[PDB]
DNA sequence: CCGCTCAATTGGTCGTAGACAGCTCTAGCACCGCTTAAACGCACGTACGCGCTGTCCCCCGCGTTTTAACCGCCAAGGGGATTACTCCCTAGTCTCCAGGCAC
DNA sequence: GTGCCTGGAGACTAGGGAGTAATCCCCTTGGCGGTTAAAACGCGGGGGACAGCGCGTACGTGCGTTTAAGCGGTGCTAGAGCTGTCTACGACCAATTGAGCGG
């Protein structure tokens, strides 16, 4: 499985499959997807990490969109990428 | 009517914007923002709903809108 | 939230009227309209209440929204 | 569609935190679009360069041009030692 | 590409004033985005409805979202009175 | 010729050949691209239609691109298409 | 243009060579960036006059930039 | 250096922006502001150009990378 | 002013992609009662816009006098763009094997 | 706990698309040298930030009232997904013309 081959947390078979329903190009590359599946398994691993520790900077179990909410758009690490979002919280 | 964005939600939504003190006059500007913002939006996602062949407004549809404004909205 | 929920949904219902005539709203179409547009009147009052201190005030004035708008290209 | 791998992720990154569902429609809501925003990036670099296929390189680039600053060396740096510990 | 073009419409609209060289590029590169635009509009309304095929349908869509205001309603009876007469 | 047959100046089949080479889609559509035409068309001939009626005051000869850059920013007919946009003047 | 083209192409030439060294600019690169620079620059102090006159001021001052700055999103 | 963008150069830029009068801190503050925006739109153009497999930044990465920030630009 | 060449046009194919006919069955709309929370109408008592008023300080206009921008030359080479292969990477089986399922 | 079924990674073959040279050669950088505009310096003064001072309002708070929003509960049917056919389909080749150029 390619997924463990690249030592990945996300299927690359199916970040492959969903450049093929969105028709993205003509052909993909061989390593295409390997390279987007560790890059967004990058991000939910830096985004989940700090919901984390967030959590336990509390006493809270879960994680709720309250802490999402709190977290990304303090946390000057990712705040950039989350300017124009709205967790909605309903 | 324009008139249900009463003036206490306007100022719990000043309040929650830092504002410690509002005019009378903010709140028929207030409401005149407002009803902008929801014609921008609400005009593309009955674009989108008339070009899907639907009659129902689905929450995709404002999704789409908000995201064609740079205001991207999660859990939807 | 902040603003009642059938008051806004009175209002969805009288803004889309005017682009398709008898449209129907799903429950949670309102709820995301009522939710972006709060979240657009908080960042709007925060660059209001950033434009009424700037002018060494503490009331917010039309003329704040007028140009927190202004600069911001509404 | 994503939900099941962020799960995946989450007992590895926090093994004893939970999640909510709310969160998880949130959290996939976030992957479909960063998902949907990098590969119309890199389809329009491969249309720019009047190329067909979308390589790890027109990735690289998108990542490198929609992320800002830091998130954008870590992330192709993650994608640079998955792709090499992949043809290994 | 479609420089042309611009010209030739020029010629209806004022036969008796003509256009510069720089301007040509400007109209050229004018139309060239809003015809990326618009198609890019219409590339992501055939995918939002899992469609294959742009048709018309599509781009008086995109030009409804695109056009603020009366220029949309122009120019979708513009192509909507340009499809008529075509068909005919 | 399906621009005389539509009853444009804007070419029909090279709108077409401009929508395959993006590779917008799978396959096109009949008025695909004669709808398109039509409407970047009108955009053509509405923008210079004012451009040539404020060289008419001006006194001009030729059409330059600070008429352009005057025109399409002012006259709220289409200054609304070109709030983020900059024509270079060089 | 404003700025003078020299010295624009030595802060295009010193500030691009923190991203790759040794690098080659078109000339109308440069052109196009030093457009693109002034009517950005001319943009900013036209909601920097705003801010100086919601101030009742004439003079603008930094706090005015940092305000069409902040209110913009920068 | 940034402190090529000279004094005068920044006073007409105020002067087209339409401001009358100019305090003694304005120039190094729009240079500072000068060259963040240089800063985000030359990164994008290097960017370009290396995905390009070149080392001649032209002037088309000028107009994406400005195109990147809702900047379109004509004539290039 | 005519002969010759050519991408636009326009016949069959096979569309399957979309149209469409029908089915259900959410669910979204519709209505009534009804708490009661939320809004609403005054009083008022301020906190606070708001004009004005005077020290004052610092920015703009105005010579000065520099400085390097700019323009014009040439010299060099380098890295673009094009072409010509060209080779090798990815588009379709299978298969062999894991992983989800029963008792 | 392991029989039994589903799918996706390794062979396995055809490729056209990047790789790689290889070639003008354009242009871009690199200088030198020379006007001369533009900036830089300093001066001065008066325009305008500006802090203080009243001072007249309009907002928050409160204190009553009073309206409707939620809510909770029925009807109901509409049209959103379906599914399942059921046909025009744009795609291809091909067979004619009008524009560009030669004589």
């Amino acid at each position: 499985s390619r997924t463990v081959r690249a030592e990945l947390s996300f299927s690359v078979s199916q970040v492959e499959r969903s450049l093929r329903e969105g028709h993205y190009a003509q052909r993909l590359s061989r390593t295409a997807p390997v390279y987007l599946a560790a890059v967004i398994e990058y991000l939910t691993a830096k985004v989940l990490e700090l919901a984390g520790n967030e959590a336990q900077n509390s006493g809270e179990r879960n994680i709720t969109p309250l802490l999402l909410d709190m977290v990304v758009h303090n946390d000057r690490l990712l705040s950039t990428l989350f300017n124009t979002t709205t967790i909605s919280q309903v | 009517n324009i008139q249900g964005i009463t003036k206490p939600a306007i100022r719990r939504l000043a309040r929650r914007g830092g504002v410690k003190r509002i005019s009378g006059l903010i709140y028929e500007e207030t409401r005149g923002v407002l009803k902008v913002f929801l014609e921008n939006v609400i005009r593309d996602a009955v674009t989108y709903t008339e070009h899907a062949k639907r009659k129902t407004v689905t929450a995709m549809d404002v999704v789409y809108a908000l995201k064609r404004q740079g205001r991207t909205l999660y859990g939807f | 939230l902040l603003i009642r929920k059938l008051p806004f949904q009175r209002l969805v219902r009288e803004i889309a009227q005017d682009f398709k005539t008898d449209l129907r709203f799903q429950s949670s179409a309102v709820m995301a309209l009522q939710e972006a547009c709060e979240a657009y009147l908080v960042g709007l009052f925060e660059d209001t209440n950033l434009c009424a201190i700037h002018a060494k005030r503490v009331t917010i004035m039309p003329k704040d929204i007028q140009l927190a708008r202004r600069i911001r290209g509404e | 569609s994503y939900s099941i791998y962020v799960y995946k992720v989450l007992k590895q990154v926090h093994p004893d935190t939970g999640i909510s569902s709310k969160a998880m429609g949130i959290m996939n809501s976030f992957v479909n679009d960063i998902f949907e925003r990098i590969a119309g990036e890199a389809s329009r670099l491969a249309h720019y360069n009047k190329r067909s296929t979308i390589t790890s390189r027109e990735i690289q680039t998108a990542v490198r041009l929609l992320l800002p600053g830091e998130l954008a060396k870590h992330a192709v740096s993650e994608g640079t030692k998955a792709v090499t510990k992949y043809t290994s």
